[PDB]
RNA sequence: GUGAACAGCCUCUAGUUGAUAGAAUAAUGUAGAUAAGGGAAGUCGGCAAAAUAGAUCCGUAACUUCGGGAUAAGGAUUGGC
RNA sequence: CGUGGAGGUCAGUGACGAAGCCUAGACCGUAAGGUCGGGUCGAACGGCCUCUAGUGCAGAUCUUGGUGGUAGUAGCAAAUAUUCAAAUGAGAACUUUGAAGACUGAAGUGGGGAAAGGUUCCACGUCAACAGCAGUUGGACGUGGGUUAGUCGAUCCUAAGA
RNA sequence: GAAAUUGUUGAAAGGGAAGGGCAUUUGAUCAGACA
């Protein structure tokens, strides 16, 4: 008949279907445009989401009421031990799209990745790559022509890297394997780089720097079967209504005589792939560095790990990326940090932050103390102690 | 084995509700044979069925 | 083979009963323990001593103590041959408090 | 006797029956079929597992709005169940077959279940009282169960016909030649 | 026993412990609760819900058939020893 | 063309298998139908000329009986609540006994009665059906036992009324 | 001891119904007529 009152539809049709992702590891749908003038490097990085804390910093924003004043800001921390490079994979252009034509693998493969190739490690004979590993033997001949062929053809080159999950409090023990586009120099220079980095190791500082704008690709936390009200942000129907009220009252007109794809319906909520962009790196931490959590202004020797340790995660004993704000996914989930697809100028992007203080009190409650030392100071001797 | 009849009989001979007759689980054969009031009477006499004490309701706080 | 052992454990009933409905807590305890014995003695057959029952229901359905010190005994089975030759008896150990004890073996003779 | 269609060698088979059994016809139909053709010994151990909930019975006909279980993967199926009363009636008749088989003097190691057939015994009426004064039939669906165990036997040899060939004057002349020509 | 009390709530005597069961805790329900700031803007309509309440003391308007209206309204107090 | 029954006839068919029923076997007929084979079966039946009618079904929200899909689906969610062990038994979540945890809370889930029921009481045996899971239990099934009055009622008296 | 309806066995077909008409291929099956 015509609405009555106009109101915007509930929820975005660009995030359909609202099904469960095909995997925990969200896919990198797109890599940055290649500029073959610059050196070879990764264009993304694997990590694990540890947790969140607070930051204090002066603000550099002429014109703003808060120029030259402190602000407090939430941040996420993702555990980021060096990634290890075990393969190169070379794609060619076709009128049917990009197709892979070979993969060359490292001679030796950490049990971690090998574990990924299996569904029952303990029972297995662990025979993975054992014949491939041979290929190196004979002078190299066969591996060479594979590198060679990548170079001859291939419009793009990706590396095969994986995570050193053992350097991580997780139980999960089976590592994460993934393709990172290489975006440095010429095709040949690319594969050379890869070949050189077989069984060799790469760290975030070689791909991210302070104040850089990055994106995060991950699978969203899960919530199971969700009624229409919370899943689409539909009105609660009045208290008086029979047969329940977290619903849509009208599921469609009488014609088209079909429920339509565009109305809200109960169903899976969360465990979705998201590619969420513009997260500024506020810190790139080093694992072999006490005073991880310390600052030019703070100076106390302490690492980022909160008292009692990251709730539901653990300790952070590796390099981390600290990113302003929050990020898709949850504590313990694999997560891809990615180089941005454009060169932002934003002013907001470009600001060169410099932390003043990183919160480090217990997240497991109303944390009153940064360190056990501070806690001793304030409290005095207890019936335990010396 | 089914001693409800004896337990009922027990309650009446003794003068007390069934909630307080004790049928000795180890004398379960001997008890079953007791079909009469006279038989239960003997079984009470020698400890095979005992009266079981009243649950106390103390007036000490009321005092 | 077999083995025949007696050890004394303490079981955290608290985290196992956490969440459970009040009219199900003492009953859950019974089950939860049974499952605890089987995880340790490997034995399907698990019998609970009538005294252990009392220990458990000692404060009514929803008042189960957070920690019970038990003694589990893996024993051989007799008569009409059950599925498995082995079984566990569980019993309460009379202890001032069940707080603070690691698990011990009972040298049996 | 007079069982259903069988193709088997009666001299090397034993049989068993139950009639009018208060088990669900639909359920024990499904559980009889998970056994059909099985090696007797593998089948008996199988039912035993079903009861332990370690393998399931695949429901393939009477199964709409059944649950789902990983225990049906082994049979390429998503819906499967663990019909206790059905299992225990069927494994009851199975035991009987074995006994009869032992009596006939048949190698108990070659025994497979070659026939297994449930169908429908007469129904049995109780009634339920419905709202507003009404009555509904509340009914048992009992079953007849029948099975036959036969001893596996190898081979089959050959032999059949000889196909009598019929060639025209031009067909047997080319043949007459072909060889007069070459080999 | 508490209490004004044959109320509610706990108990002795007596009697029951019968009501398919197990495992989980998605949506939506039924039944039971709570919510910052605002406070009827919701709705035909305060529907539903919330608020009030016992006892002692103080204080109590219009109007009236002088009997009421009246626990009007409005306040303070209340344990243990 | 086809059915039930009747007069006539073929000295018709048949326990060496009548009738009926089954049969993606055969044959005649444009068709209603007719014929045969094989299997099943068990006592009667058919061609031809006539006579006769309670004579031919897809329907009537047709009548009676039977049967499906729905479907192993809706469901078996009110009355706070159950637990350990033993015994018995082919079999025990549910029977008996012991222990424990509770409940009804004397306006009772206690102890008796009036109307009504009619053996349900009680013992022994006992599970095919019944108790919308179960069952060794039962108000079930089988076989028995059991109700004692000068004083308790009736009986007597009168009431509305008959 | 029909039918509806059901179990098994054997054979066959099945990309949002199935069944039907004229026609032929293929498979299975079968009558007759020949001397
Ligand atoms: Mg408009
Ligand atoms: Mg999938
Ligand atoms: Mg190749
Ligand atoms: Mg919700
Ligand atoms: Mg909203
Ligand atoms: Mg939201
Ligand atoms: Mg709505
Ligand atoms: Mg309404
Ligand atoms: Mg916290
Ligand atoms: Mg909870
Ligand atoms: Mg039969
Ligand atoms: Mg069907
Ligand atoms: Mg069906
Ligand atoms: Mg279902
Ligand atoms: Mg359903
Ligand atoms: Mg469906
Ligand atoms: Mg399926
Ligand atoms: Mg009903
Ligand atoms: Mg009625
Ligand atoms: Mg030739
Ligand atoms: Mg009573
Ligand atoms: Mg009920
Ligand atoms: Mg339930
Ligand atoms: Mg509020
Ligand atoms: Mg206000
Ligand atoms: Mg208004
Ligand atoms: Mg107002
Ligand atoms: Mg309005
Ligand atoms: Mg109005
Ligand atoms: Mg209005
Ligand atoms: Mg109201
Ligand atoms: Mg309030
Ligand atoms: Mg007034
Ligand atoms: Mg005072
Ligand atoms: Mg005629
Ligand atoms: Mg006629
Ligand atoms: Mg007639
Ligand atoms: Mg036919
Ligand atoms: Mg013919
Ligand atoms: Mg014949
Ligand atoms: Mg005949
Ligand atoms: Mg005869
Ligand atoms: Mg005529
Ligand atoms: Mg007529
Ligand atoms: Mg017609
Ligand atoms: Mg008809
Ligand atoms: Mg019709
Ligand atoms: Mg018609
Ligand atoms: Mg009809
Ligand atoms: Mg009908
Ligand atoms: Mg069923
Ligand atoms: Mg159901
Ligand atoms: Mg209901
Ligand atoms: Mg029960
Ligand atoms: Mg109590
Ligand atoms: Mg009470
Ligand atoms: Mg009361
Ligand atoms: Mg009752
Ligand atoms: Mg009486
Ligand atoms: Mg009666
Ligand atoms: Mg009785
Ligand atoms: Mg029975
Ligand atoms: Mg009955
Ligand atoms: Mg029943
Ligand atoms: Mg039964
Ligand atoms: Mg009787
Ligand atoms: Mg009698
Ligand atoms: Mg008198
Ligand atoms: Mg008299
Ligand atoms: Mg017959
Ligand atoms: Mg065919
Ligand atoms: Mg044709």
């Amino acid at each position: 008949s015509h609405r009555k009152y106009e109101a915007p539809r509930h929820g975005h049709l660009g995030f359909l279907p609202r099904k469960r992702a095909a995997s925990i590891r969200a896919r990198v749908k797109a890599f940055p445009k290649d500029d073959r003038s610059k050196p070879v490097a990764l264009t993304s990085f694997l990590g694990y989401k540890a947790g969140m804390t607070t930051i204090v910093r002066d603000l550099d924003r002429p014109g703003s009421k808060f120029h030259k004043r402190e602000v407090v800001e939430a941040v996420t921390v993702v555990d980021t031990p060096p990634v290890v490079v075990v393969g190169v994979v070379g794609y060619v252009e076709t009128p049917r799209g990009l197709r892979s034509l070979t993969t060359v693998w490292a001679e030796h493969l950490s049990d971690e990745v090998k574990r990924r190739f299996y569904k029952n490690w303990y029972k297995s004979k662990k025979k993975a790559f054992t014949k491939y590993s041979a290929k190196y033997a004979q002078d190299g001949a066969g591996i060479e022509r594979e590198l060679a062929r990548i170079k001859k053809y291939a419009s793009v080159v990706r590396v095969l890297v994986h995570t050193q999950i053992r350097k991580t409090p997780l139980a999960q023990k089976k590592a994460h394997l993934a393709e990172i586009q290489l975006n440095g120099g010429s095709i040949s220079e690319k594969v050379d780089w890869a070949r050189e980095h077989f069984e060799k190791t790469v760290a975030v500082d070689s791909v991210f720097e302070q104040n850089e704008m990055i994106d995060a690709i991950a699978v969203t936390k899960g919530h199971g079967f969700e009624g229409v009200t919370h899943r689409w942000g539909t009105k609660k129907l009045p208290r008086k209504t029979h047969r329940g009220l977290r619903k849509v009252a009208c599921i469609g007109a009488w014609h088209p005589a079909h429920v339509m794809w565009s109305v809200a319906r109960a169903g899976q909520r969360g465990y979705h792939s998201r590619t969420s962009i513009n997260h500024k790196i506020y810190r790139v931490g080093k694992g072999d560095d006490e005073a991880n959590g310390a600052t030019s202004f703070d100076r106390t020797k302490k690492t980022i790990t909160p008292m009692g340790g990251f709730v539901h995660y653990g300790e952070i004993k590796n390099d981390f990326i600290m990113v302003k704000g929050c990020i898709p996914g949850n504590r313990k989930r694999i997560v891809t940090l990615r180089k941005s697809l454009y060169t932002n100028t934003s002013r907001k992007a470009l600001e060169e932050v410099s932390l003043k203080w990183i919160d480090t009190a217990s997240k497991f409650g109303k944390g009153r103390f940064q360190t056990p030392a501070e806690k001793h100071a304030f409290m005095g001797t207890l019936k335990k102690d010396l | 084995a089914n001693l409800r009849t004896q337990k009922r009989l027990a309650a009446s001979v003794v003068g007390v509700g069934k909630r307080k007759v004790w049928l000795d689980p180890n004398e379960t054969s001997e008890i079953a044979q007791a079909n009469s009031r006279n038989a239960i009477r003997k079984l009470v006499k020698n400890g095979t069925i005992v009266k079981k004490a009243v649950t106390v309701h103390s007036k000490s706080r009321t005092r | 083979l077999k083995d025949v052992v007696t050890r004394e454990y303490t079981i955290n009933l608290h985290k196992r009963l956490h969440g459970v409905s009040f009219k199900k807590r003492a009953p859950r305890a019974v089950k939860e323990i049974k499952k605890f014995a089987k995880l340790h003695m490997g034995t399907d057959d698990v019998r609970l001593a009538p005294e252990l029952n009392q220990a458990i229901w000692k404060r009514g359905v929803k008042g189960v103590e957070y920690r019970l010190r038990l003694r589990i005994s893996r024993k051989r089975n007799e008569e009409e041959d059950a599925k498995n030759p082995l079984f566990s008896y569980v019993e309460p150990v009379l202890v001032a408090s069940a707080k603070g004890l690691q698990t011990v073996v009972v040298e049996e003779d | 006797a007079r069982y259903g269609a069988t193709s088997t060698n009666p001299a090397k088979s034993a049989s068993a029956r139950g009639s009018y059994l208060r088990v669900s016809f639909k359920n024990t139909r499904e559980t009889a079929q998970a056994i059909n053709g099985w090696e007797l010994t593998k089948a008996q151990k199988y039912l035993e597992q079903v009861l332990d909930h370690q393998r399931a019975i695949p429901f393939r006909r009477f199964n709409s709005s059944i649950g789902r279980t990983a225990q049906g993967k082994e049979f390429g199926v998503t819906k499967a169940r663990w019909p206790a009363k059905s299992v225990k009636f069927v494994q009851g008749l199975l035991q009987n077959a074995a006994a009869n088989a032992e009596a006939k003097g048949l190698d108990a190691t070659k025994l497979y279940v070659s026939h297994i057939q449930v169908n429908q015994a007469p129904k049995q009426r109780r009634r339920t009282y419905r709202a507003h004064g009404r009555i509904n039939k509340y009914e048992s669906s009992p079953s007849h169960i029948e099975l036959v165990v036969t001893e596996k036997e190898e081979a089959v040899a050959k032999a059949a016909e000889k196909k009598v060939v019929r060639l025209t004057s031009r067909q047997r002349g080319r043949i007459a030649a072909q060889k007069r020509i070459a080999a």
